[PDB]
Order: C-alpha cells, then sequence, then structure tokens
C-alpha cells in the first residue's frame, strides 16, 4: 500500500512476520510493527488529514483485523469474533468503510473504522 | 488451495 499524501510505501511481509514502511523511492526502511504479528496479509491506509489511520489483517493461531495510526502508535484491535483466514483488505474512503474478506468462512463484509 | 502464498 502506497501513501500517496505522505509519499511512503507500506508493505506486509509473510516470512519476516513485520510491517514495514519505506519511501516512495524506497530509500530509507525499517521496520514498524513486529510485536504481536504473526501472519499478515491485509493491508489499508487511509491518509486523508484527520484519520491518518492503517489497517492489516492476520491469520495467525488467533486471527484479527488490527487498525493503528500510520506511525504506529495507536496500535488496537477492530475484528476478532468472526474470522478464521482473513485475506484482503480495502477501504471506501467516501463512506470511512473497511471491506474485508475471508477464505475459510468464505464471506465478504464491510465495517466502520471502529469495528461495530 | 492452501493458503500460504509460496
Ligand atoms: C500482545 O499480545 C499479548 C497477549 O494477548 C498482550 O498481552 C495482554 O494485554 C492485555 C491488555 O492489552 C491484557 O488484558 C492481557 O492480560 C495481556 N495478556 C497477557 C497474557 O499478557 C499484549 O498487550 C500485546 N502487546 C502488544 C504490543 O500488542
Amino acid at each position: 500500500a502506497v501513501d500517496w499524501i505522505g509519499r511512503n510505501l507500506y508493505w506486509t511481509d509473510y516470512a519476516l512476520e513485520t510491517i514495514e514502511v519505506s519511501k516512495i523511492d524506497g530509500s530509507h526502511r525499517t521496520v514498524l510493527i513486529s510485536k504481536n504479528v504473526t501472519k499478515p496479509r491485509g493491508l489499508a491506509l487511509d491518509p486523508r488529514m484527520g484519520d491518518n489511520v492503517m489497517f492489516w489483517s492476520d491469520w495467525g493461531h488467533h486471527p484479527r483485523i488490527e487498525r493503528a495510526s500510520m506511525d504506529g502508535t495507536m496500535r488496537t484491535v477492530i475484528v476478532q469474533e468472526k474470522i478464521y483466514w482473513p485475506c484482503g483488505l480495502s477501504i471506501d474512503y467516501p463512506n470511512r468503510l473497511i471491506y474485508f474478506m475471508d477464505a475459510y468462512l468464505d464471506y465478504i463484509e464491510f465495517c466502520d473504522y471502529d469495528g461495530h | 488451495x492452501x493458503l500460504x502464498x509460496x
């Protein structure tokens, strides 16, 4: 996921079990989130000023979809109840909804930024 | 199909 406003590049690594950020040209690279990350696949961003949040999905032994600030500070879990294999994320910017899918329960769902 | 991409 690219950050068209901040000019940054985000990606999730399955083998390294990390979430990393770098400039658009890839000049500077750091590991953003590695604490409770097991199998990150999905990733989405809302760079518009005032939201500045990022989303990712993990399908480890306790699968969940987590929200955090795009600097990785305010990390929180929004969806943890009815997911087995979270696979792929996307954001509906005008309505501020996040669309996510599951490959084990086989559904497509959408939800707001707070999980409600 | 196994979920692992590799
Ligand atoms: C990483 O995961 C662990 C385990 O879920 C978290 O530890 C829990 O933290 C909550 C509060 O957020 C407590 O209510 C639980 O009792 C804790 N469990 C244990 C066994 O310690 C930990 O907070 C998470 N850390 C990060 C950085 O996300």
